[PDB]
RNA sequence: GGUGAAAUUCUUGGAUUUAUUGAAGACUAACUACUGCGAAAGCAUUUGCCAAGGACGUUUUCAUUAAUCAAGAACGAAAGUUAGGGGAUCGAAGAUGAUCAGAUACCGUCGUAGUCUUAACCAUAAACUAUGCCGACUAGGGAUCGGGUGGUGUUUUUCUUAUGACCCACUCGGCACCUUACGAGAAAUCAAAGUCUUUGGGUUCUGGGGGGAGUAUGGUCGCAAGGCUGAAACUUAAAGGAAUU
């Protein structure tokens, strides 16, 4: 386990958040 | 600036925030054979006589 | 891994504690986990007891050992060099030497 | 340990033990003959009355509420049963 | 300059002012503790008006001699002008913040209580109290902790003594009960059965409200 | 004979105040004090600043004559620095060896009975 | 004001300071501890009221009355959402000087609003003691909080033992700790991860290399935010945890 790729996942789930926002909004 | 001269009967051990004051037991010769220690720094042995200003002073830890 | 059994906290039956702030950086921290310190310290340096004792009327004033409490987030508590690091097989002993 | 004989344990074992955990289950506390200063109402009251037991004849309330074991109200003489 | 004056010598306060004298309540040995200075007492806004009402903290070892009157300080209230003198009325008494900070140690509880009571006069007074767990002569229980019901019993007790004392008498006699700490002794003897309870003391007696003029005591302090 | 007071020493980590205050309780003298003299903009709170302010205080005392005061060594308090740093020691000592009447050194550090939360956000400062 | 060091301030119409008095709101520092109370979120002052609860007391009674438990419900840290309420040195974005190779990471000043209450959502987290819940058996010590079990103990003497207070011997229940295994384990370490290939006391669950990805797509709950349930194709032979040099 290493939290640096977890920080990548955090950032890219913010990306999915904005993208599903733009589509759905 | 009255000047007085002292010798160390026994060195004690360096201390300070980062090595502040060189503990030099100032037997200021006019009142020799006493254990009053004052503000001194420098290279340290025993046998030298150097200059101290105040005859009488006290002090706690040099925090 | 398993470093410090108490998680360096010493609550172990609890699970919330009110926070506590620093005083050198003003950072919060859980109380028990933290490193604060009491100071039963002299009100004045004994580089002054002679002069102060003399020029004081009502001879032999009490000279109060003042108290205080400092609060340090572990940041300041190793930046200002209070707690010194150790090994494992030595960390266990808690009883402070002085 | 590593040898023992627990069938008939020495009394001190039980004395130092708690009921509900002994070998042969038994209770501790017991009754008591309360004897009032007035009419000789020779009554029986248990050591943990738990409630305001009174003498039958004269209102000389005997065992005050307790935490546990009863407390004789300083006037009665007791006979252990 | 570095100290800026955006705009958007001072001489001789001494002659432009005058001194005036402390005049303590009679229960104190000395009817003076220190001096004050103030604008020259010319009428037409006499500064003696902006003199009455001030407060002053003084030492009670100083006004009752004995040193053990030390770690409490008494606040006195400026009342009215007598000419070069100011007969101050009593205003309260506290510990010295350092000492009260000093008695607070670890491995023993504190027990606090409050009360507010009226007086024989019309002077509404709020009073407080602190106490602590004694460690018995043979006591090994490092903790010495006070369980809650004990706390409440003791607290109530304190309230009854204070009520039995306040709302029963006058200001100066209240000070007299205070300075001998007789109230302390009453508390100790009454409470000692409950719990050992040492370092019992009082504090922080404060004024709330008084009737409008009441020239009575303000003039009776001296003749 | 004597008049007492409080010098009202005000020790922060910068530019510590001094203000003679008799027991009148609201009477300082010459607000121009240690915020003036050591104009290095980072020596405002240095022991030399304290000692020099203390000769200023001794001079002020003599020209006003009140030989005695009391001592409240003070921290900023509030939510910051409730232990006065260096900005108090030398002023006290020089005043003591400055021909005054010492008396009643004490600690008015106002630890609040749990007032507002501190400043700097949860993480605080970084170093 | 500041760390390693500056801008921004009012005023000689008044100021960082000095005390004297008025108002909001936050919270009870110090004692506040390898110490409590709950299911878990948590909860710190004092009091009243309301019930509730546990633990111990038991020579009361009910006479297998139960343990976990998809469906369904209640609570549910903080964030946000709606409205209303409050509107203070303690604040995301936004202004604001230098560190400005570049500061829209740091850092100081100004600071909306979440910060707080009422009505409703919202249903996640580092909700981790990373040890599911019962219950059954085993190793030695000491301490400690709530009970009790004895002791001519001692002091306070309401008091004689004791119940105040402690003290000493015994327990039974609360967070634990230090030696500790012969027994585990891959190891750091173990008071549960003990009683395990010398394999089974009972149940509720959750995952099979990493990415793609908790993504798409359907539902469904909500006003969204959002979760819940959430795959591949394609790619890849390593990612990875402990422990030493
Ligand atoms: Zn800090
Ligand atoms: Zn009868």
């Amino acid at each position: 386990m290493r939290a640096k790729w977890r920080k990548k996942r955090t950032r890219r789930l913010k990306r999915k958040r904005r993208k599903v926002r733009a589509r759905s909004k | 600036t009255p000047v007085t001269l002292a010798k160390v009967i026994k060195v004690l051990g360096r201390t300070g925030s980062r090595g502040g004051v060189t503990q030099v037991r100032v037997e200021f010769l006019e009142d020799t054979t006493r254990t009053i220690v004052r503000n001194v720094k420098g290279p340290v042995r025993e046998g030298d006589i150097l200059v101290l200003m105040e005859s009488e002073r006290e002090a706690r830890r040099l925090r | 891994p398993k470093k410090r059994a108490s998680n360096g906290r010493n609550k172990k039956g609890r699970g919330h504690v009110k926070p506590v702030r620093c005083v050198n950086c003003s950072r919060s921290v859980p109380k028990d986990k933290a490193i604060k310190r009491m100071a039963i310290r002299n009100i004045v340096e004994a580089a002054a007891i002679r002069d102060l004792s003399e020029a004081s009327v009502y001879a032999e004033y009490a000279l109060p050992k003042t108290y205080n409490k400092l609060h340090y987030c572990i940041s300041c508590a190793i930046h200002a060099r209070i707690v010194r690091v150790r090994s494992r097989t030595d960390r266990r002993i808690r009883a402070p030497p002085q | 340990v590593l040898v023992q004989d627990l069938l008939h344990p020495t009394a001190a074992s039980e004395a130092r033990k708690h009921k509900l955990k002994t070998l042969v289950q038994s209770p501790r506390s017991h009754f008591l003959d309360v004897k009032c200063p007035g009419c000789l109402n020779i009554t029986t009251v248990f050591s943990h009355a738990q409630t305001a037991v009174t003498c039958e004849s004269c209102s000389t309330v005997l065992c005050t509420p307790t935490g546990g074991k009863a407390k004789l109200s300083e006037g009665t003489s007791f006979r252990r049963k | 300059a570095v100290g800026k004056n955006k705009r958007l010598r001072v001489v001789d306060p001494f002659t432009r002012k005058e001194w005036y004298d402390i005049k303590a309540p009679s229960t104190f040995e000395n009817r003076n503790v220190g001096k004050t200075l103030v604008n020259k007492s010319v009428g037409l806004k006499n500064a003696s008006d902006s003199l009455k009402g001030r407060v002053v903290e003084v030492c009670l070892a100083d006004l009752q001699g004995s040193e053990d009157h030390s770690f409490r300080k008494v606040k006195l209230r400026v009342d009215e002008v007598q000419g070069k003198n100011l007969l101050t009325n009593f205003h309260g008494m506290d510990f010295t913040t350092d000492k009260l900070r000093s008695m607070v140690r670890k491995w023993q509880t504190l027990i606090e209580a409050n009360v507010t009571v009226k007086t024989s006069d019309d002077y509404v007074l709020r009073i407080f109290a602190i106490a602590f767990t004694r460690k018995q002569a043979n006591q090994v229980k490092r903790t010495s902790y006070a369980q809650s019901s004990h706390i409440r019993q003791i607290r109530k007790v304190i309230s009854e003594i204070l009520t039995r004392e306040v709302q029963n008498s006058t200001l100066a006699q209240l000070t007299s009960k205070l300075i001998p700490e007789v109230i302390n002794k009453e508390i100790e003897n009454a409470t000692k059965d409950i719990f050992p309870l040492q370092n019992v003391h009082i504090r922080k007696v404060k004024l709330l409200k008084q009737p409008k003029f009441d020239l009575g005591s303000l003039l009776s302090l001296h003749g | 004979s004597q008049v007492f007071g409080v010098a009202r020493i005000f020790a922060s980590f910068n530019d510590t105040f001094v203000h003679v205050t008799d027991l009148s309780g609201r009477e300082t003298i010459a607000r121009v004090t240690g915020g003036m003299k050591v104009k290095a903009d980072r020596d405002e709170s240095s022991p030399y600043a304290a000692m020099l302010a203390a000769q200023d205080v001794a001079a002020k005392c003599k020209e006003v004559g009140i030989t005695a005061v009391h001592i409240k060594i003070r921290a900023t308090g509030g939510t910051r620095s409730k232990t006065p740093g260096p900005g108090g020691q030398a002023a006290l000592r020089a005043l003591a060896r400055s021909g005054l009447r010492i008396g009643r050194i004490e600690d008015v550090t106002p630890v609040p009975s749990d007032s507002t939360r501190k400043k700097g956000g949860r993480r605080g400062r970084r170093l």
